[PDB]
Formats: C-alpha cells, structure tokens, sequence
C-alpha cells in the first residue's frame, strides 16, 4: 500500500524583475543620524564620496 | 583613438575630406564623453594614479622648498594616501 | 553660540590651580549642557574629553567617585560617538 508521496514542488515559482530602489542621497545626512567621523561609509563595495 | 588615428592617417595617403569626417565623429564622441567625466574627477585616489608614490616611505630627498643649510632636514616621511583637486581652467592638485 | 562661550569659559577654569575648589561647579554644568543639547553636544567632545580623562587621574579622591558619576552621564548623552577616547577610559576604571 504505497504512501501518498508528497515531495514535489508543483508550485515552481520564477523570480521574473527587480526594482532597486535606492534612496541614497550622497554627502547629504539626513537629520535622524548624526554620523560618526570615522563611520561606516562603504556602500556596495564603493566609498561614495571618494 | 586607433581607429579615429586610422582615418586621419588615411587621409595622408588619398586626401579626402570622407576619411576625415568619420575621424571626427569618434573624436568628438570621447570628446563629450570625457567632458562629462572631468566634472566629477574631485580627488584622485594616488594607488589609480602613481603606485610609486603611495608605496614611497622614509625618502633621503627633503620636502620641496623647505631645504634650508642651517636648518636640519624636514623629509618626506610619506606621501599623503589621495589627492584633493582644484576645479579652475587648470585644475592644480592639493598635494 | 551661547553652549561654545560658556564651554570655552568653563573649560578655561578646568586646568588645575582654580578647580582645587571649582571642579564639582564645572563639570555639573558641562553635563547640564550636553543633556540640553541633544546629539548636537557631540560638536564639543574633542574640547572637553582630553582634559577630563586627565582630571580623574590628576585630582583627589574627594571628588573622583563624583567626576565617575558624570562621566557616565557624558557618555550616556553622547553615546556611540565617545569611542575615540573609551582606552583613556578604561585605564581610568581599571
């Protein structure tokens, strides 16, 4: 009497597009967080304000 | 650059002003592309530019004008790590 | 401008000879001042740090369990951006 064998995935979902909303207004900071001197600036892989 | 270069070159073998138009257009082109890049160009990071520079410590050679006989010797312990520039006509480096 | 006046004043009495009386005054001002501020008394840390940590080891115990107290106090107002001088400080505790 075989089980009733649920292991596929049926619901094959596809991720089709991408939005990258990118709030990021360079050397300007906004005024919730004052910034450390040394902070982090590093930014994908890129300092901004080099 | 080389094809633009190609052109121009053809031109000293024919003489035709057809050589030359096609010249210009690429030269024209890296013209406005690199007009729109030297805006931008605010400080040069000296690892891009000059690697001898940044790898120069501890130099005998004293730091330019200020060599005085009766004064001992400022030296050039290190060259600062990026260049701050100067937007003028000319833009002068702040080394 | 009024915060820097009185920051430079106080400061200027901070140095040894006339706070052998007028430590206590001082520094309960300086910290009524950075609470007042906000995160805008990160501004004057630079100033006020250098010559504070240099207090604690220089004075006499008298005081020293009170300047602690306000220390804590600086370091509650100001919070992340006292990180620069927090070796200074733990040699202090320690």
């Amino acid at each position: 009497k075989s089980l009733a064998q649920s292991w596929r995935m049926k619901d094959r979902m596809k991720t089709v597009s991408v939005a990258l909303v990118l709030c990021l207004n360079v050397g300007v900071d906004p005024p919730d967080v004052v910034k450390t001197t040394p902070c982090a600036r590093l930014e994908c892989w890129i300092d901004p304000l080099s | 650059l080389m094809e633009a270069q190609e052109w121009c070159r053809k031109y000293m073998k024919s003489g035709n002003v057809k050589d030359l138009t096609q010249a210009w257009d690429l030269y024209y082109h890296v013209f406005r592309r690199i007009s729109k890049q030297l805006p931008q160009l605010t400080s040069l990071e000296l690892q891009y530019v000059s690697p001898k520079l940044l790898m120069c410590r501890d130099l005998e050679l004293a730091v330019p004008g200020t060599y005085d006989p009766n004064q001992p010797i400022i030296r050039i312990q290190s060259i600062a790590p990026s260049l701050q520039v100067i937007t003028s006509k000319q833009r002068p480096r702040k080394l | 401008f009024y915060p820097a006046v009185s920051m430079v004043a106080l400061m200027r009495i901070f140095r040894d000879q006339s706070l052998s009386h007028h430590h206590t005054m001082v520094v309960q001002a300086i910290t009524f001042i950075f609470k007042s501020l906000g995160l805008k008394c990160v501004q004057f840390l630079p100033q006020v740090m250098p010559t504070f940590l240099n207090v604690i080891r220089v004075c006499d115990g008298a005081i020293r369990e009170f300047l602690f107290q306000q220390l804590g106090m600086l370091v509650s107002f100001v919070k992340s951006h006292i990180r620069p001088y927090m070796d200074e400080i733990v040699t202090l505790m320690r």
